RNA sequence: GGUGACCACGGGUGACGGGGAAUCAGGGUUCGAUUCCGGAGAGGGAGCCUGAGAAACGGCUACCACAUCCAAGGAAGGCAGCAGGCGCGCAAAUUACCCACUCCCGACCCGGGGAGGUAGUGACGAAAAAUAACAAUACAGGACUCUUUCGAGGCCCUGUAAUUGGAAUGAGUCCACUUUAAAUCCUUUAACGAGGAUCCAUUGGAGGGCAAGUCUGGUGCCAGCAGCCGCGGUAAUUCCAGCUCCAA
């Protein structure tokens, strides 16, 4: 069992700090190697610039086509893939757009049947995507 | 810092000042004087604040230069002068004259006395020792420091100043059962009978003191002003005679009050 | 001037500025708030004064009109109200001129007289040229 | 790539585009609450039916 | 630096899972009853009955004959019963935990002027508020959450300048007079 | 000699410390750059003059790094002060007015103060609070009631559509006052100001968790939805839409 004396906090405090390295959370929270791999960088949102506009296919028990954007953060340079969230969206992204992306919802957890993809666009060209699906304002020619 | 500050935060101010937050940024930084800041009243606020008689701080310049402010019998044109306990500030152009004396609830109230009881203040000794030619000097709580006194005064004892003169008129041993107040603590501004002092040698001695509802409080023997022989005071007591009450009975008395008059 | 009244609560008098203090409540039932001049004319009336020494401020119409709470300050003689009042009631009277230029301007030409060392020409024509 | 972004859009594309019909202004705030209110605690009924949804398509 | 306050405090508390239908149809109840705007109103009067119930509770469990507890249980107990949610005779503190949130939203001045009989209903009695047809005393309020007190009950009228009390008609009656007599001449 | 498993020494800190903040059975867990107190710094170091008080930087000297002018001989710098730019970024406002308030400085009742106050931008956030109310006809509902289903009205309560149908008000225009250093705003008060009161409430959802459709039309393992289970291969309660509902 455990020690209960009236002098063993010392003991007990030192086993607490030292199994809280045990779950997962505390030590991605507390060893930094999560935040250094992080392309965030530990920030919500991200500004970067469309490369190529690719295709993911789904997992298995699903069939379908899930339209991605490879992206350039201009921050730090890292080379990401962020699901286009809507219907036809693919087709307001262009190549060399500036697109604020966002996580996929799960703290850098791939989402649904997409393999390996961890975020989402959220605008393009510095207007919304969703503003631009429901045809609220249009791109700007 | 690089030297003495001179400015002073309204929320850092001394609570029983009284001054409210939404009014200004700062608080009137009281200047060196007789008496510490913390526990001093400026002329400012005792102007503009606790008589109504200015609006602003322009208001109550304009009043103490035009002097009929006399603190301790003196002109005072200074706006922040720090009062302090036991002075009288004296208005002749009204004929009024005030006792800076801390009420119940350990703050300096607004105490009207007479004139032929305005030109003596007492005084409570801090340090007596002998300077050049074998001259006793006798400092007290303010910076005011006299000569040839007589050497029955001890430390922490009373004299009573008189006014125009700077001279002392009597004393007042420091002993068991003389009517003393309590100046600073949680028990400021309380009345009572000295019934004991317990001395702890390399440290601050305390007294135990009742009033007269025969409430016993302790303080140290710092926060103790002597102020009358016996159960007499030697100066006109505030309203309530110094008697702490608790909630519940100031409560009821202010029912009884409001039930009275309504 | 049918139904407009002035009462008058917190009244003291201090010769320390030799004025008489007071707060003053005016009820105008289904009237806009009372202008200060016919405030001042109402109190002088009220005071046996002239209306011109009388000094009237901070009016605050309660909710719902009808009742407005502003300050007073009736002096004893027309000279202490130069002695001691702050300027701008002093010119809302007109009895004080304010002619004077911007606060801004006022830094410009103190900062030229800054540069201008000595010389008691220069230094007082500094603001001529750059006007 | 596959080469199979060509059908990107395609059902919103393909879907008829019909419009919607002008209909009243609906109350909105406290008189919106009030007709909720009414709706489920004043026309009450009792019915063989098992107390029927808001939105049943029967 | 500056002068300001920025002391404030939320006045309700969410509750902690949606979607629930015995609550969605008692806050629902409760809003039809008494006339309220959506669930915020019976949100904050939950959230003012749990802070007094709060202090009651801490109030209980201190211990009998204590100076904390005497002083401010008659306090708590006499702004209720001033309030009028509880009566002269009940002023234990046990009573105070007994107390629901039905008692509360009576004492608003919304169900007050139509429990007295100056609107026809609870809605219309919310809007003659807002239009500022009614005062209590000498002043005229325009805040339907207005909690009466007991002293203030009797006082509850009509405002002088409203076509209810004095006269002044409305515009649209000005309006409707001026047009009719326009039309004959 | 001194300090160390009662954790020295070293390293890290995305560490200024505290009063405090969020969460709220109890115990705790996180956050405290941020207006109060204390410390440090004025591009990085270093050294000094004066002065009671400075290792001062809206003082000086030198070096390192940036950088301004130049007639090329020289000379002048320090916005982590208020504004305002660039750069960095997911990320943060006016190159505004005033010393009227709170105080401070000065030889000083009189001058000065981007301290500070005022206004501007401001859906960080917090409080209150509109977007409708009532009356009479219809057709329903109630223990309705009169004879004991059938018909009606001596009642109560919703909803649907109407010359209804005339009462009440702000939101806005805007006279004046008031506020104020000058103002702005709020509060007052004249005159207009509501029947699609079109003066138009939105954001997300309707398989389950989780409140709400086995509605209709398109697509047909595609497009897509889906935080998780899952849905989609021809009548899809899950996609795209219309209608209708639900939550705030
Ligand atoms: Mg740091
Ligand atoms: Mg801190
Ligand atoms: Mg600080
Ligand atoms: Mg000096
Ligand atoms: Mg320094
Ligand atoms: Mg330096
Ligand atoms: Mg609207
Ligand atoms: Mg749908």
């Amino acid at each position: 069992g455990k020690c209960r004396g009236l002098r063993t906090a010392r003991k007990l405090r030192s086993h607490r700090r030292d199994q809280k390295w045990h779950d997962k959370q505390y030590k991605k929270a507390h060893l930094g190697t999560a935040l250094k791999a992080n392309p965030f960088g530990g920030a919500s949102h991200a500004k970067g610039i469309v490369l190529e506009k690719v295709g993911v296919e789904a997992k298995q028990p699903n069939s379908a086509i899930r339209k991605c954007v490879r992206v350039q953060l201009i921050k730090n340079g890292k080379k990401i893939t962020a699901f286009v969230p809507n219907d036809g969206c693919l087709n307001f992204i262009e190549e060399n757009d500036e697109v604020l992306v966002a996580g996929f919802g799960r703290k850098g957890h791939a989402v649904g049947d997409i393999p390996g993809v961890r975020f989402k666009v959220v605008k393009v060209a510095n207007v919304s995507l969703l503003a631009l699906y429901k045809g609220k304002k249009e791109r700007p020619r | 810092a690089r030297g003495p500050k001179k400015h002073l935060k309204r929320v850092a101010a001394p609570k029983h000042w009284m001054l409210d937050k939404l009014t200004g940024v700062f608080a009137p930084r009281p200047s060196t004087g007789p008496h510490k800041l913390r526990e001093c009243l400026p002329l400012i606020i005792f102007l503009r604040n606790r008589l109504k008689y200015a609006l602003t701080g322009d208001e109550v310049k304009k009043i103490c230069m035009q002097r009929f402010i006399k603190i301790d019998g003196k002109v005072r044109t200074d706006i922040t002068y720090p009062a302090g306990f036991m002075d009288v500030i004296s208005i002749d152009k009204t004929g009024e004259n005030f006792r800076l004396i801390y009420d119940t609830k350990g703050r300096f109230a607004v105490h009207r006395i007479t004139p032929e009881e305005a030109k003596y203040k007492l005084c409570k000794v801090r340090k007596i020792f002998v300077g050049t030619k074998g001259i006793p000097h006798l400092v007290t709580h303010d910076a005011r420091t006299i000569r040839y006194p007589d050497p029955l005064i001890k430390v922490n004892d009373t004299i009573q100043i008189d006014l125009e003169t700077g001279k002392i008129t009597d004393f007042i041993k420091f002993d068991t059962g003389n009517l003393c107040m309590v100046t600073g603590g949680a028990n400021l501004g309380r009345i009572g009978v000295i019934t004991n002092r317990e001395r702890h040698p390399g440290s601050f001695d305390v007294v135990h003191v009742k009033d007269a509802n025969g409430n016993s409080f302790a303080t140290r023997l710092s926060n103790i002003f002597v102020i009358g022989k016996g159960n007499k005071p030697w100066i006109s007591l505030p309203r309530g005679k110094g008697i702490r009450l608790t909630i519940a009975e100031e409560r009821d008395k202010r029912l009884a009050a409001k039930q009275s008059s309504g | 001037n049918d139904t407009v009244t002035i009462r008058t609560r917190k009244f003291m008098t201090n010769r320390l500025l030799q004025r008489k203090q007071m707060v003053i409540d005016v009820l105008h039932p289904g009237k806009a708030t009372v202008p200060k001049t016919e405030i001042r004319e109402k109190l002088a009336k009220m005071y046996k004064t002239t209306p011109d020494v009388i000094f009237v401020f901070g009016f605050r119409t309660h909710f719902g009109g009808g009742k407005t709470t502003g300050f007073g300050m009736i002096y004893d003689s027309l000279d202490y109200a130069k002695k001691n009042e702050p300027k701008h009631r002093l010119a809302r009277h007109g009895l004080y001129e304010k002619k004077k230029t911007s606060r801004k301007q006022r830094k410009e030409r103190k900062n030229r007289m800054k540069k201008v060392r000595g010389t008691a020409k220069a230094n007082v024509g500094a603001g001529k040229k750059p006007k | 790539v596959h080469g199979s972004l060509a059908r990107a859009g395609k059902v919103r594309g393909q879907t008829p585009k019909v419009a919607k019909q002008e209909k009243k202004k609906k109350k909105t705030g406290r008189a919106k609450r009030r007709m909720q209110y009414n709706r489920r605690f004043v026309n009450v009924v009792p019915t063989f039916g098992k107390k029927k949804g808001p939105n049943a398509n029967s | 630096p500056v002068a300001r306050s920025w002391v404030c405090r939320k006045t309700y508390v969410t509750p902690r899972r949606p979607f629930e239908k015995s609550r969605l149809d008692q806050e629902l109840k409760l809003i039809g009853e008494y006339g309220l705007r959506n669930k915020r109103e019976v949100w904050r009067v939950k959230f003012t009955l749990a802070k007094i119930r709060k202090a009651a509770r801490e109030l209980l469990t201190l211990d009998e004959k204590d100076p904390r507890r005497l002083f401010e249980g008659n306090a708590l107990l006499r702004r209720l019963v001033r309030i009028g949610v509880l009566d002269e005779g009940k002023m234990k503190l046990d009573y105070i935990l007994g107390l629901k949130i039905e008692d509360f939203l009576e004492r608003r001045l919304q169900t007050q002027v139509f429990k007295l009989g100056l609107a026809k209903s609870i809605h219309h009695a919310r809007v003659l508020i807002r239009q500022r047809h009614i005062r209590v005393r000498k002043q005229v309020v325009n805040i339907p959450s207005f909690i009466v007190r007991l002293d203030s009950q009797k006082h509850i009228d009509f405002s002088l300048r409203s076509p209810y009390g004095g006269g002044r008609p409305g515009r649209v009656k000005r309006k409707n007079a001026k047009k009719g007599q326009g039309g004959a001449g």
